[PDB]
């Protein structure tokens, strides 16, 4: 999961 | 062996600074030093009062310094006293709740968000009666507050940003100034970040790295006449502080002085100060991991980088004789175990025999290992690296042999047949270099003939492969049993329980063993033939659900089920997922429960011993045949022993390696890493505490000049976190009694959204708090402290309203009331938008792009989406990843209606916004928040109002932690917007209309951002 | 309300969105709690439902709940002192295992509202010696005194308040294919929550429908 | 089994004829099954140069709005990883040109 | 718990106990706790009625009998010295109390 | 009422169960609410008690009336200088020594 | 509010002693004082080595100071 | 549910  | 000095403050000849988490004082005159305060926890900031007598100190507590509060120090009598009981939330990057400065009268002004809905609202407060009362300055969020010639000087977001050098985003530190006893003007707004401002004479001295490195500068009280004073090159300067004459600061671990007049920089001499016991004792359970069952009913587990072979009891323990960093331990024989040892160079396979002692460690590098296993006959091992390769390592020679390499993700899910002939594993794939999803097909590798076969097709997600004892059929799970489950709030459907087990007989002609096909009616006993085996695949008659493991047994099958549940706790608190071990009897086709409250499970190689961890954190072990007979696995019997300096070096190198290995751009990585290594490695030996290491590590992470380089977790102290008693209220000292200045409440009928006093049918606002649990609070009794001492319990509170109205209720003293304040705010803004738009505009606010965001968006989206206009306030948005999902919603356009015989129209689509939309955004919205903002404009859903946003669109997905539990993050996923490239990173998003929120706007109690938005929509809604 | 003696029906309230089929009557025959479907606009995409309570004495309607979600299954306790009901307000997303999406699967939770201001949540087990109930009926702004009952979120369809326990009808998450094409009934299970022990248990499973005596 | 056979046949057909540059998806109805079939292939066919959303013989239902909302997504960015392939944004975005097939048996 | 002592069961399933010289009326859970409003040195706490508890308060002068009602609040403390009390009890009808001192007297 | 039983087990914990259904016992928790006090108020209290017991229990009442009355104030003035339990110990032990007898210990 | 000083040791102008369980050092010359060691538990004896450089300290631990080491 |  590519949290930002 | 010198220390790491830092964050100093000056006053005359005396100079206070931090060393080893404790506060020290140094006298230039005599040249002596002494520790003036200690054992309070971790201290990072100390400020001299005007008279130079007392000192305000900010100290952190909690294993990860997740909490903080302020203390006073009287150098006259040596008195120490806690001032605030806010238990402010803080992280490495945002250490909120600190000293803002001192007013002309010599009073302390603090900056905290304790009573605010958003962490970034670090509003200013004046401290009175040593923490008794708090008077707000209503100047908006601030980090520093200075005074000059009767003029307030406000520093916004002016704290240091070591983790992001060269930051030029919208949240960059800026300085404002008063000009008309209430009017404010922004005076320092450079392209880069401005930190730690001070005023000597009539010039503001601060720090910035506009020239490519941190240096000191200054400008008149008008932001004019810029001047570059220092010219450092070794380490960025930090924490500027003055007394009116000279400026003090720290650099590379030393304390320096700068004289504004002479303009001379000089280093203060301090030498050695403290060198604590290097040999430390730790608790294995606190850092344990990788627990595995061995033969003879033994156990293997890893902790703080060390490995052990012990009995369930934990009485007989053996440490594996290997230097630091053992990543994995795996049963490799009767008395032999295989392990994975990691070094700065990489990961290597090893083997140890806890009986004899022989521990021949290999040297063939395997890259970054994330999965390891050994066959049941200790011949070879299977390994998965971050190169996306799966390989077999000869446990005798050491020669690794790559079997297959995926180009999408790691091959961590694999199993070996009991006869050591086949290797089944999940192979992540894509049918296009840009597909939105990644499929996974089970692959089977044959040691004989050395050839790979397709056990499954590549159209979904097939996993958890597992062979049966006799190695005749391959079992596995897949999410192919599609069947939608309805959403109870939003018109939507999701695949909740679509998991089901399947089997594949390795011998063509043989039927599904679970089908119970009479032997007399079949003719098995053919011969292995893995060709087109995916065609012979068959399911096993078990209701669809959410399975994570399948274990084939003699006449039954064990299945690990995970009941549907929310993901809030898991997303924010990292809370483990809850499963339950189920059993399916092939004969009776009936299912039963073997063990519940499981959060993890491991199974022996012999399939006779089960090891599991329950929701209580403990580890248990029980025989599969008699699951009722479980024992608790104890490990805290033998103290864990290590050396601070050996561990600190190890930890630095790993942090340095991950940062390099995970940076999104490999090229930039090779250069930055090689250029910052030694420079920061030389500071490690000066570190004595986890906090010292943090300073070094964070500064080195900042060398990548990118967003998302964070440092979370880790053990920094044995002090318990600070407690704060809350009842969702605001107190004010009026005379000798505290009055309920405000009683927060959002949606009365929702859960946890109002002051617990409301349950007694009375709005506390206005009432006078007499006493709590017998003790009288007021003028001479800190209510904040009393409440703190009752946090998490129920106390009797005597109240008093208008007339002779007196209440005496048992109130629940909560540990926190942030959410209640957030919901209160949202509802207030919502009510506001309705009244001002004469009931023609809706309101929705998105706190972040995570589970909570998703929650809040839909919580109001269902009542506000059908107004003439909509305001999608996304200010303070903390990022996440679900922006795309929210946009997809707003993207819907109403193109029809349903006319019923009875009732009202039904808009099509349902999730369509009725009219004009408008977004509000500030500098406190970033990451996914950044993406959402750019997208909103890019797709033309409406106008964007506010201020440039944060600017950090390089995502992360940590997958490895430090031996002390520390979880470091590395910008690994650079976002590329079409027709803009990576432009958003280190910049943010520009709103179509810029509406600043000056300090004077806060003083007038007006929100210029939400007002403009409303007024602007009314204009568009004239058509 | 139709007078079972004369036959004269008397309209209490009329919704303009959907039927008011979910209602309950207090044991003392004084209050009538029911789900009132509403909208905040003649074109809203969703229909909210707020529980309303009607008092036979004074003949006046009160708002037991706010109009921001779906509140249902109202039910009074024997002594007719508190009103219990369920609501889909416990928002918390559940991940989709195939498609990048999230859905509100288990966001159902029970709540209670004492009809006498000052009285606490009966399930909170607040010592009588430490409270001063015995006030008097006052349904005004009762939606402010609302309080939840400490029971894990799920998919509840009924709540029955008993002496020292509460019965709850749970419906485990499941697909809708069979129900959509075969009209297949939904599967539930009768659960019991002991106020004292705060522990839950199963009373009866494989239920597809349930009715309870007066 | 015959329906799935047909869909897969048409799917294999569309690949071969478009030299592997076009995707295929078929929606039998706008009910639960439709939702099932649409996503069953939507996850493997949405990232081709072109997409064919065959909705012939569609028996109706009510979830059309949900499927449209999906196809309505336009690809406007990507995620560049240190290792692995690009991640399209949004994820449920069709990569290129779309084309629908419909007969008199869809209502 | 580190300084607790004199744990005693009351009515309504309540508990009374002394610690570090302080007294408390709480539920088994320890969630609802009330401190007896009395200065330092409470030697003993004893059930003396539905919501009333009798206590023994000690000072430099000696030990004195007291009474507290955790419901209302009335806490009238006596002044008649009893010497050094080592045992205290109350009848079931809250009329009187029995006390034993180091003078070897029962009263 | 003879209906409630309260007990402590060899594990130090306190439990409570109905006499009719002794199988239904709960654990009495008390460490939920922090215990609050003042070092200087407690230290004075403790000194006076130590000073009183020393006087009240000395084998010879006569010698007691004199030694006590002659050492009280002298050692009481040191209590306010004490900040730690160890500081108090020093004061108390020295005052116990004023009885010039054996067996005056502090454990 | 002064402290309770006790168990001192001397060496030249420097003078170590115990205050608040911790060890302190005082310089008759300058007249200043400082805590040279703390957080080790309860200290009751500190002795100057011959050279006056190092110091041997006896510290007690355990709830009732039932244990000790140097 | 408004089937069509
Ligand atoms: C073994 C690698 C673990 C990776 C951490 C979580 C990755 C999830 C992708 C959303
Ligand atoms: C009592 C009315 C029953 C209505 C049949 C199903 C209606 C569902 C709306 C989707």
């Amino acid at each position: 999961r590519v949290r930002k | 062996m010198p220390n790491l000095l830092l964050n100093p403050d000056i006053h005359g000849d005396r100079i206070i600074f931090v060393c080893c988490d404790d506060l020290w004082e140094h006298d230039l005159k005599s040249g002596s030093t002494r520790k003036i305060v200690s054992n309070l926890g971790v201290i990072n900031n100390a400020r001299f009062f005007p008279d130079g007598r007392k000192i305000a100190i900010r100290v952190m507590r909690g294993s990860s310094l997740n909490t903080a509060d302020l203390y006073f120090y009287n150098g006259e009598n040596g008195e120490i006293k806690r001032i605030t009981y806010f238990s402010g939330k803080s992280t490495g990057r945002r250490m909120f709740t600190d000293v803002a400065g001192f007013d002309p009268d010599g009073n302390l002004i603090i900056s905290t968000d304790a009573m605010q809905p958003f962490s970034s609202m670090t509003c200013l407060y004046r401290v009175e009666n040593d923490g008794i009362n708090f008077v707000p300055l209503n100047l908006g969020p601030a980090t520093h507050i200075l005074f000059a010639d009767g003029r307030r000087v406000i520093g916004r977001n002016t704290f240091e940003l070591p983790h992001w050098k060269g930051y030029r985003g919208g949240t960059r530190g800026k300085i404002w100034i008063e000009v008309n006893s209430g009017a404010f003007k922004k005076i320092v707004d450079m392209s880069t970040h401005v930190s730690s401002p001070v005023i000597v004479g009539h010039r503001i001295y601060f720090i910035t790295d506009i020239d490519g490195f941190g240096q000191i500068y200054s400008t008149d009280l008008d932001g004019k006449d810029l001047r570059k004073h220092t010219s450092f090159t070794d380490y960025y300067p930090r924490h500027l502080n003055t007394d009116g004459r000279r400026i003090l600061f720290s650099k590379g671990g030393s304390i320096y002085i700068f004289n504004p007049d002479t303009e001379k920089i000089e280093k203060i001499e301090i030498g050695d100060l403290e060198s604590p016991e290097d040999r430390i004792i730790s608790i294995p359970s606190k850092f344990a991991e990788d627990f595995s069952p061995l033969d003879g009913d033994l156990i293997a587990f890893v902790s703080r980088g060390q490995a052990f072979i012990q009995d369930v009891s934990g009485t007989y323990v053996l440490k594996v004789p290997e230097p630091l960093r053992i990543r994995y331990v795996r049963r490799g024989g009767d008395t032999k175990v295989a392990f994975i040892h990691g070094t700065r160079e990489g990961d290597f396979l090893g083997i140890y025999d806890y009986r004899t002692g022989k521990a021949e460690k290999f040297e063939e590098n395997l890259g970054n290992v994330f999965a390891m296993g050994v066959d049941r006959n200790g011949k070879f091992a299977v390994v998965a690296n971050d190169r996306f390769e799966i390989m077999t390592v000869d446990l005798e020679t050491g020669k690794p042999t790559v079997i297959e390499r995926s180009r999408e993700a790691m091959i961590t899910d694999f199993t070996i047949s009991d006869n050591s002939r086949f290797i089944a594993y999940g192979f992540p794939l894509k049918h296009g270099e840009t597909d939105g999803y990644v499929m996974q097909a089970i692959h089977v590798y044959d040691m004989e003939g050395r050839k790979i076969f397709a056990a499954t097709t590549e159209n979904s997600h097939d996993y958890a492969p597992a062979f049966d004892a006799d190695s005749k059929n391959l079992y596995y799970l897949s999410y192919r049993s599609l069947d939608p489950s309805p959403d109870r709030v939003v018109l939507n459907f999701s695949f909740e329980v679509v998991s089901k087990p399947f089997v594949i007989p390795l011998i063509p002609g043989s039927p599904n063993p679970t089908k119970l096909v009479p032997r007399s009616m079949t003719s098995e006993a053919g011969e292995y033939d893995l060709n087109d085996m995916y065609k012979r695949s068959s399911p096993i008659n078990v209701d669809p659900g959410d399975y994570r493991m399948i274990i084939p047994l003699e006449s039954s099958i064990l299945i690990y089920s995970v009941p549907v549940h929310g993901e809030f706790a898991a997303y924010y608190q990292g809370a483990p997922e809850k499963g339950v071990l189920l059993k399916y009897d092939v004969k009776t086709r009936k299912v039963t429960e073997v063990k519940n409250n499981l959060t993890d499970l491991r199974l022996s190689a012999d399939r006779k011993t089960v090891m599991v961890r329950k929701d209580d954190g403990k580890i248990y072990t029980f025989p599969l045949e008699k699951p009722e007979d479980e024992r608790t696995v104890e490990t805290d019997k033998r103290p864990l022993v290590s050396s601070i300096h050996e561990e600190f070096l190890q930890m630095y190198d790993e942090a340095w390696k991950l940062a390099r290995d995970n940076y999104w751009n490999e090229a930039v990585a090779k250069e930055i890493s090689e250029r910052i290594y030694e420079k920061y490695r030389n500071l490690v030996p000066l570190c004595k505490t986890r906090y010292d290491l943090s300073n070094v590590i964070v500064e080195m992470q900042g060398e990548y000049r990118t967003s998302h380089s964070y440092e979370m977790g880790g053990t920094f102290t044995d002090k318990d976190p600070f407690r704060s008693g809350r009842i969702a209220c605001d107190f004010k000292l009026d005379g000798d009694h505290y009055v309920v200045a405000k009683a927060y409440a959002g949606d009365y009928s929702n859960e946890g959204e109002k002051s617990p006093i409301f349950e007694y049918g009375i709005d506390p606002t206005g009432y006078l708090i007499e006493d709590i649990d017998g003790e009288t609070v007021g003028a001479g009794s800190n209510i904040y402290r009393v409440l703190s001492e009752k946090a998490g319990t129920s106390a009797r509170i005597r109240l008093s309203g208008k007339g002779g109205d007196k209440r005496d209720l048992m109130i629940d003293i909560l540990d926190d009331d942030r959410f209640i304040r957030y919901r209160s705010w949202v509802e207030a803004n919502r009510r506001y938008v309705h009244e001002r738009s004469k009931g023609t505009i809706g309101y929705i606010h998105i706190p972040d792009m995570g589970m909570m965001g998703l929650n809040e968006f839909y919580r109001l989206f269902i009542n506000e989406s059908s107004y003439q206009g909509l305001i999608v306030d996304v200010r303070f948005n903390g990022g996440g990843f679900v922006s795309q999902l929210i946009i997809e919603k707003l993207m819907n356009k109403r193109i029809g209606y349903d006319n019923p015989r009875r009732g009202t129209l039904s808009p099509y689509p349902t999730n369509s916004v009725r009219g004009k939309i408008i977004a509000i955004t500030n500098e406190y919205a970033g990451s996914d928040g950044d993406i959402f903002s750019f997208s909103f404009k890019k797709l033309g859903l409406g106008k964007l109002i506010g201020t440039r946003t944060w600017g950090g669109v390089v995502g992360i997905t940590p997958k490895r932690r430090l031996i002390d539990g520390t979880v470091l993050t590395q910008p690994e996923f650079a976002f590329w917007f079409r027709d803009a490239g990576f432009g958003v990173e280190n910049y943010g998003v520009d709103p179509d209309v810029e509406i600043e929120y000056a300090p004077h706007d806060y003083l007038s109690g007006k929100d210029p951002q939400i007002d403009y938005a409303i007024d602007a929509l009314i204009e568009e809604l004239r058509n």
